[PDB]
Parts: C-alpha cells; structure tokens; sequence
RNA sequence: ACGGAGCCAGCGAGUACAACCUUGGCCGAGAGGUCUGGGUAAUCUUGUGAAACUCCGUCGUGCUGGGGAUAGAGCAUUGUAAUUAUUGCUCUUCAACGAGGAAUUCCUAGUAAGCGCAAGUCAUCAGCUUGCGUUGAUUACGUCCCUGCCCUUUGUACACACC
C-alpha cells in the first residue's frame, strides 16, 4: 500500500500488455518476473484493484490471477490513458 | 523495505514448500512433486499416480 | 622465583605470545571445530561484539573490569584478543556474565552460561 | 577361572605319552583331560600331524577331529 | 527441457492436475467437466469439456484467450503452441462431475 | 539425389499401454509401406514410480498405507533411414497421450 | 592336456602366490606395514601382521585377472564389511583408500598389473606367465 | 608352532608399570589389562618388539620388557606416527604425547580438573555426574553413579 | 569372536540453471580431499562384486580376545551457526548384562527367524519406515479350553440402547 508511485505504475502498464496477470502467493520475494518489482507489491496492488470493482481474482496453488473486467479495462485507460484500439486480451492482435 | 527480515532459507524444511496448500509438514518431493501428502493424496488419480499393488 | 605455577594455555609455551597473536595463528594453531568456522564466510561474527570489546578495553577504570559487552552470538569461540573482558552470554532470558580468563582458550560462549536451570530432588 | 591354561615341560612329556592309541583326537577332547588350554591343545593337535603318528579325519577351524596311524 | 523422462511425465501430470483444479475454481459459472490434454509437436491441444459451451468460449475468442495466455504465464509457453478448444459433453448426465457442478449450484441458489 | 542415412533413434514413454502398443504398431506398419532397413520395436524396461504414503491426514487410528505408484514404458524403433523419410513418420501416426520424440544422431 | 588358473582352489593359490613372493621379496613395503587398520570397520590390524601385504596383492592381482577393469574403490568396496558400529546396527562401508592403492602400485612395477583404457586396471604379460607356473606348481603339490 | 620345552616356570606376575602383568596368556592382552592400553595400541606396540604374538610372552626376556616400556613413554622418539595417541594436542604451541599405566589415570584425573576449573557444559556435567554427550536420560539408565 | 582369504543379490534412486549420483587417477591409517570424467539414465554411478555366509589361522569356556556403554582428547564433513558431543574417523574408557520373573507379542512357507541393502524424510544425521533381495527351519494343517467376534434360540421394566 505504500508504495513508490512509479514501481505501480508499470505493474498497470504491464496489466494493460497482458491483460492478464499471474502473481505467486509468495511473500519476502526480492523481485517479481517479468515486472522489475517486488512480488508483494504486485499482489497488494491487484488485491487494491479486487476491492474497488475489477479485478477477478483466484487464488489456487499458491497462484493468484488476475483478469481485468469490462469496467476494470476502463479505470486502467484512466489511469495510463490509452485512449481506444488498445491490447489487453478482449480480442486478437492479428491471427493467431 | 526493511533490511534484515530474511534468514538464510536455502535449505530444510522451511524453504522446501509445497506447490498447493503452503506447507511444511509431510511433504512429497520424491519425482519433485513438492506437495503435501495429503493434497497427493487427494489428486493422486490425476497425476498418473494408481493404486495397483 | 620464575614460573607462576603453569602456562594457561592451548597445546605447548606460555601466554605473552597468546595476547599478541590475532585471529590467524589461533585458527593455525587451535582444533579443528574452530579453523572450520574461519575457513567458511565470516560476516557479522566478529564485526560489532569485537569493536564494543576493544571500546571496552580502552574506556575502563584499569585494574577494575571493562564493561559487560552483552552477546546474542554465543556461538562465537573465545580467541585471546579479549581475555580479561566480561560478557553477557544471551539465554533468551538474561545476558548471563562470563568472565573470560587464560583457562577458557578456545571454547564457545554458549558453553559458559546454561539455558536450563539444572535438575532437583535427586542428584 | 578353572586352571589348566599353565604350560610346562611336565606337562609337555604328559602330552606325548598320552598321545598314541586314542581313537578320538580334538580340541575339546583334549581339554575334556584337564589339559593345556584349547588353543595350546590346537597347537599339541598341530604338532600330532608333524610325522604321522596321528592322522586326521576332518580339517575344519574348531571342528579338527583326528584319529591313530593304523 | 531437458528433463529425465520419469520427471518429466510426473511434471506434466502435475502441469494436468493444476490445470483442471484451476478450470474447476474458475469455470464454475460454465459447467466445466474435465480437461483432456494432448501435448504433440509444436502445438498442445488442451481441450475443455462443459456444459454451457457458449459460455466457454463467449463471443468468439473472448475468455479462451484470457485463459491461453494465463497457462502461458504460469508454465512459461509461448502464444501458438497453446490452443484451447471448448467442446460440448457427449450426454452430460454420464458424467459425474457435470451433475457435481449442477447439485452445487442447485444448493448454492435456492431450492429443496 | 541425397539418400543420406543420418540413422535416428524414436522414443515412445508414456503411461497407458493400449495406446503405445498401437502407436508402436502404426509406425512400423508405415515403415513396411515405405518400406526401409530398421531394428523392431525395442522395449526397455518399465520404470515403476513408488510413492509410500500413509493413508491419514491426522496419523491417528491404524497406520496404514498406500503404494501411489505410475506404469512407464520406455519403447525404442531404430531407423536405418534418411532425414526426409523421417520428417513424413513424425507429421503422420500421432497418437493422443504418448509420447513420441526423436533423437535423430546415431 | 592343458594347464590353468582355476583348477587350483583360491584359497591355496594365494598361499602359493604368497610363499612365491618371500622367495622373491621384490613386491616393495607400502611403509604403513602393521600402523594399519586395513578396514575402516576392524578393531584388531592383521593377525599375521608380518607377511600379510603378500596374500593381498595375490588376492588384488588374481581378482584383476578374473575381472576386466578394476579400480581401487571396486577393491575397498569388495573387501571391505561389516562395522561393530555400536548398540547401532551394522553398516557396509568401503575398505581402507590408500592400502588398495599401494597393492595395486606396487603390482605395476613387479609386472602383474597393467594399465587399462576407459578406467582401471588389466593384466600384463609377464603377471599372466606368473600366475600359470602358481597353477602348474599347487597342481603338482596335489598329486 | 612350538610346545614349550624346557623347565619352564618363568613366574606367573610380572609387575610392569606400578601394574599387574598377567602370566602366561599373551603381551597384547596383558597389556590391555594394564590402565591405559587397548587391543589396537598393544598390537601396535607388539609389532616394535618383534616378539611372536602366538608365544604366550609371560616367561618373556626382561630387555624385551624394557624396549616395551620405553616405547610406552615415548611416541615421537620410535616411529609412532603421532595421532594413534591417548592425548594429543595439550597446554599453549608444542607437542603430543600420552601415558599407559599410572601415569594415564593421574592425566585424565588432571584433565577432568581441567575440564572443572573451565566450567565448560561438559565439565559441569561431570560435577553434577551426569550425561556430558548431549544423550537424553528421560528413559534410559535409572541407577547411575 | 577376531584377522585375512573366498566372494553372490534384488528393489531402487540420481543434476543444466543448477550443484544430483558421482566411477577412474593422485594425496590421507582414517574420515575425507582433490583434479578429471560418464550419466536427465536396461547405456554412467552399478555386476550398486551388500551383508550374513564359505576357507585357513589367532583366543579357548575367566564380566575373557564376549559386550560395547559411559567418558577424555584430537583429526574430518554439512551448514551462516554444531557447546545442549549433528554425523564420521582416530586412540584411549572399559560399565551393565553368563539367555531375563509376573505377564504377553508375532507367526503356518520361500513364510518365521537371521542378514544386509533401498528409497522415504535429507544441507547434515538411521537404532526409524515403506520396499527389496540373501540364508532359510522348527510345529499344526486341528479345535472351540482361553481371548475376541458372529449368528441362533431364549430373556430384558434397556432404545442417548450396560458408561
Ligand atoms: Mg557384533
Ligand atoms: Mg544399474
Ligand atoms: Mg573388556
Ligand atoms: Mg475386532
């Protein structure tokens, strides 16, 4: 929750890519993949997200998902700003 | 953000977690399975694993 | 008159060179349990505790004790750069003193302060 | 203990005369004649197959049975 | 990769039964069945049994897709050689945990 | 023009047995069509995985047990053939659960 | 006919081998002869103490000639055994390193042993004439 | 390999080391009957004399005894290779060295002092006449010294 | 029992993003180092030439060489850390215990009993354990005497059911 605003940031932008996120259940960790954060961060920043409308969270296996809903693709556009046209996972980047 | 809140966890029983629950009592790592016995125990049918003899 | 009863001692001479030998000729010249230690990475062993020892040392009343340098790490051994200082050997309750002399030359803290109160009704 | 374990030249001469004519021939039968103890009777046994004199049956480590030169 | 093929075969086993605990806890809402997953060169076929396929699938490539990249993410794959198919149940009352999924919901809405 | 034999070596692990036997079948059938020099279908021996386990969560009543163990069988079909005749026995007889994979260096 | 090693029973070709080695005396001394516990597991050294070394490297040299490529661990394993370990049961651990070491070096000088590829030890020449002639002569003490 | 010949009678006991040689038996195991000495130091110490291990060595020579005796006190001297030793490593920087007879039994009185006057948690529970090797007695050994 | 010598198994299990099994060669009485490999494994470790066994010798029935506990000191190894000995090894210490009372456990064949191996937990620890193979008997091959259970008939002011 206290977090540096910029290491948030990117877990966003690094939402917004995926559309996805797949976070470990596992606490003390010095660094997350992919994201250059701690793991920690990433889950209290998508357990910030489950509260506030968003975000469709399981938690099996030691392993938290994330997708982000309808209203959730929408408040991740606020907060980066992208307008429309964009990734996510809603549908396809060309064929595949 | 605290420096020291990390003893060395290499190794024994309190690095060595399973893969479902999160625990650190009868813990199968045999074929690096790294579950507890008692989830094995539930999925075992799943994983391949049959009870034949 | 020449030779106080005996050397107080590790295996052979006498204690003038014991006080003046750092920590490289005590492991050379001590068991095997103690030159292991040394062999693996020390960090954090001997950093702080010997600091407040040597601080202890300077800053006493001379011919009277230094100061009681309190120790959680009473897994370290007694080496002769600190004989004479008392210590507080941590037992989860109580930094319990031990006073180091040339008799206790490479023993562990741990082994001077007792966690346990020992046994009763019969010996 | 029970004695007969003392060795001598006595005894040494008693051994040889008390050999010849003796249908068993072992460890234990000797010491069943209070004799020198079982490994110095093993030895007196050893000595009784230098020339004949007595001759074996079985050639077994503790089962070392012998017999007379017929 | 490369692993001792007694390893291997366990891991995939266990790959199998993370992924059909996974499809239990969040198809729930679908019907969702079992997971028939075959795993030939380049591509994997991970083939998905419920009931309310349509529901599976969404509207056209929609919540699969959601689901393709998740597998990717926790097992370290690529986009391609994944690819997931939602069929309809051949007779759903055969199945076991098809009807397991129903008495649930039956419980968990409201009636005798 | 080439008729390179680089001589490759097929593996077949897997579980179930009905199906490897079928697919090691399927294979050698192929090969009697395109009809080339190759050692049978070899069979290793089967690598039995036994997990002991106590039956209880708790370990209170009796102390039993239960041998969670795996079937594997490890099969080989060796060819004394070329690289393109193998690139069309890996495309086709593809079977659902065993596992089929290649060495292909002698 | 034909002569050769197996006939003689092992027990009284090393006896042989052995008396042919204190009629050479030219198999060397390792320099721990009787400061050795030759075991890891035994509570008494040799009881022949003086000799012995002979039996043994007889033991080594027609346990190389039997076998294809023996090292030293494969002779520590085999002759080692069972430890009094204590009020503990017992354990098989592997023979004395270094002994095995100085049976098998000392046999390479003599001639008996020879070095061989992939790992361990064969067979020379002039060892196999050697154990032949042990054959020849145990086969005469028999009849 | 030899019956003893001769008139014999050499006497039974043979005092050694302010300590009973038994006659007859063997010198291996009349030493391990001295306090101090066991089977592998003996066999080791046999080997030194060049006597027979067979010969039973109570009607023994008495320069023999004095090689043996001698070899007793002095490890560094004869080719003893100096960790096969009772003590080893003792006082400040020197040397190792052991005793087999009286003179084992007043070292080991003197270590056990030793170990009393460092208060170690061996040595205080040699004071309280205990178990020093960290064993449990919770159930094991209800009688004790 | 202790020395040598002979010397034959099966289940297994095992690392590439780590640190697994680790032959072969040198150093070291050991433990254990080191170089180097082979092995993701009917391929290398591994014939896991495991033990008990079989042979020739030492001691002969003495708390003896049976028996190893307690102890002291060192030399190793794991780990960040070993004293409340982690384990191994070294030498020394040589205690109790000459087949165990009342009781009662397990067992009917490749079984019992012996022996060791093996993975499991494990960084390190095997007296533990689930497997394995080696040596391999005794004695029934019945009965309800005991114990338990089961029915059946009988009784039952019991049915939260003899607490
Ligand atoms: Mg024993
Ligand atoms: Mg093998
Ligand atoms: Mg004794
Ligand atoms: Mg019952």
């Amino acid at each position: 929750m206290l977090i540096p605003k910029e290491d948030r940031k990117k877990i966003y932008q690094h939402l917004f890519q995926e559309g996805v996120l797949v976070a470990k259940k596992d606490f003390n960790q010095p660094k997350h993949e992919e994201i250059d954060t701690k793991n920690l961060f990433v889950i209290k920043a998508l357990q910030s997200l489950t509260s506030k409308g968003f975000v469709k969270t399981q938690f099996s296996w030691q392993y938290y998902y994330y997708t982000l809903t309808e209203e959730g693709v929408v408040y991740l556009r606020e907060y980066l700003n992208l307008p429309e046209h964009i990734f996510p996972a809603t549908y396809l980047a060309g064929q595949s | 953000e605290n420096v020291w809140y990390s003893h060395p966890r290499k190794f024994g029983k309190g690095s060595r977690q399973c893969r479902i629950s999160g625990s650190h009592s009868g813990l199968i790592r045999k074929y690096g399975l790294n579950i507890d016995r008692q989830s094995f125990r539930e999925k075992a049918n799943d994983i391949g694993f049959y009870k034949y003899r | 008159r020449k030779r106080s009863f005996k050397t107080y001692s590790y295996k052979g001479v006498d204690l003038e060179k014991l006080l003046e030998m750092p920590t490289e000729d005590f492991v050379k010249l001590a068991p095997a349990r103690v030159r292991r230690k040394f062999a693996r990475g020390l960090s954090e062993k001997p950093a702080g505790l010997m600091k407040k020892l040597r601080a202890a040392k300077l800053s006493a009343p001379e011919n009277e004790k230094p100061a009681v340098v309190r120790t959680h790490l009473r897994n370290m051994i007694i080496v002769p750069e600190m004989i004479g200082s008392v210590v507080g050997v941590y037992n989860g309750k109580v930094f319990n003193q031990v006073e180091i002399r040339p008799e206790m030359v490479g023993h562990y803290l741990g082994e001077f302060s007792i966690t346990y109160t020992p046994v009763r009704h019969g010996a | 203990a029970k004695h007969a374990v003392v060795l001598d030249q006595d005894k040494f001469d008693r051994i040889m005369k008390e050999a010849p004519t003796y249908r068993y021939v072992s460890v234990s039968v000797l010491v069943d004649r209070f004799k020198l103890g079982g490994s110095l009777a093993r030895v007196a046994l050893r000595h009784l197959e230098n020339e004949g004199i007595i001759k074996p049956v079985s050639k077994h480590s503790k089962q070392a049975i012998y017999t007379r030169a017929t | 990769a490369i692993i001792s093929k007694k390893r291997k075969l366990v891991a995939d086993g266990v790959f199998y039964a993370e992924l059909n605990e996974f499809f239990t806890r969040e198809l729930a809402e679908e019907g969702y069945s079992g997971v028939e997953v075959r795993v030939t060169p380049t591509k994997t076929e991970i083939i998905i049994r419920a009931t309310k396929v349509q529901d599976v699938v969404g509207e056209n490539g929609r919540r699969i897709n959601e689901l393709t990249l998740l597998i990717e993410k926790r097992f370290k794959y690529k986009r391609g050689t994944i690819a997931l198919y939602a069929e309809r149940v051949h007779d759903r009352g055969l199945s076991a945990v098809a009807q397991a999924e129903s008495m649930k919901f039956k419980l968990l809405n409201g009636l005798a | 023009q080439e008729v390179v034999i680089h001589k490759i070596r097929i593996n077949l692990t897997s579980t179930k047995v009905k199906q490897l036997e079928n697919v090691s079948a399927n294979i050698i059938k192929n090969a009697e069509t395109f009809k080339l020099v190759k050692k049978g279908p070899v069979r290793l021996p089967t690598k039995v995985l036994k997990i002991s386990t106590r039956k209880t969560p708790n370990g209170e009543g009796s102390k039993t047990w239960d041998t969670y163990e795996m079937r594997i069988h490890k099969r080989y079909i060796d060819l004394e053939a070329p690289a393109h005749i193998v690139k069309r026995i890996t495309q086709i007889t593809i079977e659902p659960g065993v596992d089929v994979e290649v060495i292909i260096a002698a | 006919p034909g002569v050769s090693v197996r006939d003689v029973p092992a027990q009284d070709f090393i006896n042989n081998y052995a008396s042919f080695l204190q009629r050479q005396g030219k198999l060397e001394v390792p320099g721990y002869v009787d400061i050795v516990k030759t075991s890891a597991g035994n509570e008494l050294p040799p009881q022949d103490s003086e000799g012995w070394f002979y039996k043994r490297a007889a033991s080594v040299a027609r346990h190389i000639y039997l076998r294809k490529q023996v090292g030293v661990g494969k002779l520590n394993k085999l002759y080692g055994g069972a430890k009094n370990r204590g009020v503990r049961p017992h354990k098989h651990v592997d023979a004395s390193g270094s002994i095995n070491r100085k049976v098998l070096q000392s046999l390479e000088k003599l001639g008996v042993v020879e070095i061989s590829p992939k790992g361990g030890r064969r067979i020379s020449d002039n060892g196999l004439r050697d154990l032949d002639r042990i054959a020849a002569a145990t086969l005469e003490d028999e009849e | 390999s030899l019956v003893v010949q001769e008139q014999g009678s050499f006497q039974h006991i043979l005092r050694l080391l302010n300590t009973n040689v038994d006659g007859n038996i063997n010198v291996v195991y009349a030493l391990t009957t001295i306090r101090g000495v066991g089977r592998r130091y003996a066999n080791l110490v046999c080997k030194k004399a060049d006597v027979d291990l067979h010969k039973r060595a109570g009607e023994l020579t008495q320069e023999e005894l004095e090689r043996i005796v001698q070899i007793m006190q002095n490890p560094t001297h004869y080719k003893i290779p100096a960790w096969f030793l009772n003590r080893q490593k003792d006082v400040n920087d020197g040397k190792d060295y052991h005793s087999l007879a009286n003179n084992l039994e007043s070292k080991l009185r003197d270590d056990l002092e030793r170990l009393k006057k460092i208060r170690s948690h061996r040595g205080i529970r040699h004071f309280w006449g205990l178990r020093v090797r960290g064993q449990h007695t919770k159930t094991t050994g209800r009688r004790r010294a």
